[PDB]
RNA sequence: UAAGUCGACAAGAAGAUGGGCUUGGAAGCAGCCAUAAUUUAAAGAUCUCGUAACAGAGCACUUGUUAAAUCUUAAAAGCAU
């Protein structure tokens, strides 16, 4: 039968109960954002779900139209326009910048079985990570000069992130311009072509999002910051100029 | 009021409270709820 | 207690004079606990209270601030007399600065209001008396409290004023423990805002 | 806090800067309808390079006219101070 | 020759505008994969399994270890780190963004139970 | 507050009527005019075809009506061939669980869901999960779904 | 339990859908049966009201604000009311 020391090989001790969803959902956090490179936060003023869904419904429309015929993988349905908890998504940068996994030391651990076999726990909620934020956490001045500190006043309030899978230019400005518009880089649609875009709904839930930052391969980025990333028609083919240099 | 020997809550509103309790008094533990007055109940006799 | 913590912010005018451990002999009692008296002077008048001596107030004239701190919180004493004293610091502070004042609304037909001077009842020269024609068969005149102005806008409007919160709105209670709101037509005396709820038919 | 009786808000502030998080949390405490009521907003977000002094504007339906600092006190002292002309203009009508 | 509808049958009751006919079926190859796999979510005796169900099993879990036997603790529970990985890859990006919407279920699934429950009581 | 209102009527058939009159001639707004608006609106649709609509009546009593598609239990019975009962419209299973009235295929529900499609608030969704959100719908009306 | 406990406060609480049956009417909420799914920060074919029936107000549920550095909630036991 198993013994009291056995722990369950995909339950190792974590820093607090994992039942729970703050504990559940910082999980999530810590892998959006090594799987997510291209993120945009917004910022929402409490939308209701019709108007969340009829923004929803014009970056769908809007993404839709990106030429991609060069056979690559379908990244048009995983952009997800997500509200996340402030609070435990200010963790999660953290554990990615103050948490190194290499330093952890590996111990024996009991199977169902009772044998001693050698184990590191390194995941997210473990008590290691825990205290390594914790201490970094502790010196003021010198985390404003990391990535995080530099997204500190980012992460007050209720904020709504927009997860691209990849760094796609082509994918940007079809989601800047239907979220913040700024013509003649980003112009918003035509009213003759979309008319979805102009809607009683619609046009009352664009007012209330509001892009004050982007964070772009671990890196924060100005909002002016954004529009020179967008300017660029394409990744691949802006390399291409350089070598003809 | 009702003047039960088994008071209980009815309702969310409804709260526990001892009044009455003076120098001369111990007071009786009361019922009172604000939202529906029929809730209002006793425990104790003078 | 969690408002004890918070520090009172001293507006531009008033002025708080903590005075020093005193005891009033009491020939009944064969010891009491020494208190503190407090005065917070301002444009509009000047409260006073004593508080137990366990109570430190950390008044700090430089940010104009004073934050309470108790002895021991382990005492239910301590706990209790500690939020209450702040209670009552917040009010002084926002009584004897803005002032405190209390609205009173007539519903009923035939519920009217005025503001005379009754001089056969004068407890303080100068009294007001607040004339009510509440559908009774005598008439309901109650003087004004000293320290309290009483005035009526409009027939149905009563608006009473003064710096003791504990003393306005005790007088408010007076003015409406002659007419009681019914649940029936929402006749009766409503005190800031108070409101019944009425039946289906 | 009350937003009824707020005609006209403009804020201009820098994101990076802590000293704007004031500013920014009085932006959110703004109801969804304030938009359909008609009241007029504006926000213009300074650049990163150089950041000038955060300025917050405030107007009530009287025509008076408010303007704080938003480096030297901080979000909930705006609030005190909002709420009071709000609170008077209410014991007024009634 | 999967679908029990063949190419032409006549598809009834589903055209409301006037100047069109009802829609005709096209063929089956034409017709999105993902509509061949959306159909997988649809789910005296007592003594006769008795003598067999309850043998039968013990005869094939052949309960002499105890790894088969662990509690299998679900997903919605366990605290390992999502397959994620920094600079992974598009392929490692998509595969790592598939268990987070996989948890996302399991999570709902445990919302449903505990909202029943609590409105049963 | 701009109430709303819930009322079936006919593709053709706008009217003062018990499905028409009572839903919004109480309230104060000029029926006589909705029925000839409405008119406009439908003329492309079998005469007395359902059409559910979400009037607003918004303050002064203006009223815009927002015309929707045909219900989607009123398809699935259409759809599936089922035998006319009471009302002179075609009935659904009186016990979902054990009664089936027709056998609705797969070729039948991605049609379904594209007509549900033209709805502009329902035109975000995607079809892939559009067409499960029916198949959902056929356990309730006693459908059985064949591959 | 600073990954903000507890209380209060602000908003949200999607869609197919007015589930089918039922009844003069039954639209989450007379009753009968079903109640796998879907999409979301979340949201029961519905826990307490409410309507002739709709509508409408809360809850479960979800985010934010304030704010605890031995200070959260429950059970049992001792002694009292
Ligand atoms: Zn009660």
């Amino acid at each position: 039968r198993l013994p009291d020391d056995y722990v369950p090989p995909t339950q190792p001790p974590s820093a607090r109960p994992v039942d729970t969803r703050k504990s559940q959902l910082l999980r999530t956090y810590t892998s959006m954002l090594r799987s997510t490179p291209l993120m945009l936060i917004f910022q929402h003023n409490n939308l209701t779900a019709i108007e969340w869904a009829a923004i929803r419904r014009e970056l769908s429309l809007a993404l839709s139209n990106v030429p991609v015929p060069e056979g690559a993988p379908d990244i048009t349905s995983k952009i997800h326009l997500q509200v996340v908890r402030t609070r435990i998504f200010d963790v999660a940068l953290k554990t990615v910048e103050f948490f190194d996994p290499s330093t952890v030391e590996p111990t024996t651990a009991t199977t169902a079985t009772g044998t001693k076999v050698p184990a590191t726990y390194n995941h997210d909620l473990s008590k290691h990570a825990w205290k390594a934020v914790k201490e970094a956490t502790k010196n003021t001045e010198a985390v404003e000069k990391t990535v995080y500190g530099q997204l500190a006043p980012l992460l007050v309030g209720p904020v709504a992130i927009l997860t691209l899978p990849s760094v796609s230019p082509a994918h940007l400005g079809a989601a800047l311009s239907v979220l913040a518009p700024s013509p003649p880089a980003f112009p918003a649609p035509s009213r003759k072509k979309n008319p979805g875009y102009y809607d009683l709904t619609c046009q009352s839930g664009l007012q209330k999002l509001l892009l004050v930052g982007g964070r772009i391969e671990g890196k924060a980025f100005d909002y002016d910051g954004i529009k020179w990333v967008g300017g660029i028609e394409n990744g691949i083919e802006g390399l291409r100029a350089q070598l003809v240099h | 009021m009702k003047v039960h020997s088994a008071i209980k809550k009815r309702c969310e509103h409804c709260k526990v409270v001892r009044r009455k309790a003076n120098k001369r008094q111990n007071g009786y533990l009361y019922i009172i709820c604000p939202a529906n007055p029929r809730h209002k109940q006793r425990q104790g006799y003078r | 207690s969690k408002l004890g913590r918070t520090p009172l912010s001293i507006p531009p005018g008033v002025e708080i004079t903590i005075g020093e451990p005193f005891v009033k002999r009491d020939m009944t009692q064969w010891k009491q606990q020494p208190k503190r008296k407090i005065t917070v002077q301002g444009p509009l008048g000047q409260l006073e209270m004593d508080i137990p001596d366990f109570i430190k107030i950390d008044h700090d004239a430089e940010a104009r601030r004073a934050t309470l701190s108790v002895a021991n919180r382990d005492e239910k004493e301590q706990r209790e007399m500690w939020g209450t004293t702040w209670a009552y610091l917040n009010r002084f502070i926002m009584g004897v600065s803005e002032g405190h004042t209390a609205v009173l609304r007539l519903v009923g037909i035939g519920y009217r209001a005025t503001i005379d001077t009754r001089p056969e009842k004068e407890e303080y020269p100068g009294q007001q008396f607040v004339c009510l024609k509440l559908g009774f068969s005598h008439p309901v005149e109650m003087g004004v409290p000293k320290g309290m102005k009483a005035s009526t806008p409009q027939p149905t409007r009563i608006l009473l004023e003064g710096i003791n919160r504990e003393q306005v709105m005790t007088f408010a209670a007076d003015i409406r423990r002659w007419r009681v709101p019914e649940p029936y037509k929402g006749k009766g005396i409503f005190v800031n805002g108070e409101t019944i709820k009425l039946k289906q038919k | 806090m009350l937003t009824r009786f707020i005609t006209d808000v403009s804020t201009r502030f820098n994101p990076f800067s802590a000293k704007a998080k004031a500013a920014r949390l009085f932006l959110s405490f703004l109801p969804p309808n304030a938009r359909s009521n008609g009241m007029n907003i504006t926000t213009q977000l300074l650049p990163r390079n150089s950041t000038e002094t955060p300025l917050l504007y405030v107007k009530f339906k009287d025509g008076k006219e408010m303007n704080l600092d938003v480096e030297n006190m901080g979000i909930k002292s705006i609030v005190e101070e909002v709420d009071r002309h709000s609170r008077i203009l209410q014991k007024q009508a009634d | 020759a999967i679908s029990s509808c063949p190419a032409g049958t006549k598809l009834n009751g589903l055209n409301y505008f006037k100047n069109k006919a009802d829609p005709v079926a096209l063929p089956d190859e034409e017709y999105p994969e993902w509509l061949w796999r959306c159909l997988e979510v649809q789910k005296k005796q007592r003594r006769l399994a008795m003598k067999r169900a309850r043998a039968q099993e013990a005869k094939i879990l052949a309960s002499g270890d105890l790894e088969a036997l662990a509690p299998k603790i679900p997903l919605q529970k366990q605290s390992v780190n999502l397959p994620g990985a920094v600079n992974g890859g598009v392929q490692d990006a998509v595969l790592a963004d598939e268990k987070r919407e996989e948890l996302r279920k399991a999570m709902r699934k445990e919302r449903k139970a505990k909202i029943k429950e609590s409105n049963y009581l | 507050v701009e109430q709303v209102v819930k009322l079936i009527v006919g593709a053709g058939q706008a009217s003062p009527s018990p499905p028409v009159g009572p839903a919004l001639g109480s309230k104060g707004i000029k029926s006589m005019d909705f029925c000839k608006e409405f008119n406009a609106r439908t003329a492309h649709i079998n005469t007395g075809t359902p059409m559910p609509v979400r009037v607003t009546v918004r303050p002064d009593r203006s009223f815009h009506f927002d015309v929707r598609t045909p219900h989607t239990s009123w398809l699935l019975l259409n759809a599936a061939e089922a035998p006319i009962g009471k009302g002179g419209k075609r009935k659904g299973a009186s016990n979902p669980g054990k009664e089936v009235v027709g056998t609705v295929s797969l070729k039948h529900v991605y049609e379904i869901a594209k007509i549900k499609q033209s709805e502009l608030r329902l035109s975000g969704l995607p079809l892939e999960g559009l067409c499960r959100a029916v198949i959902y719908q056929a356990r309730s009306i006693g459908i059985n779904v064949i591959p």
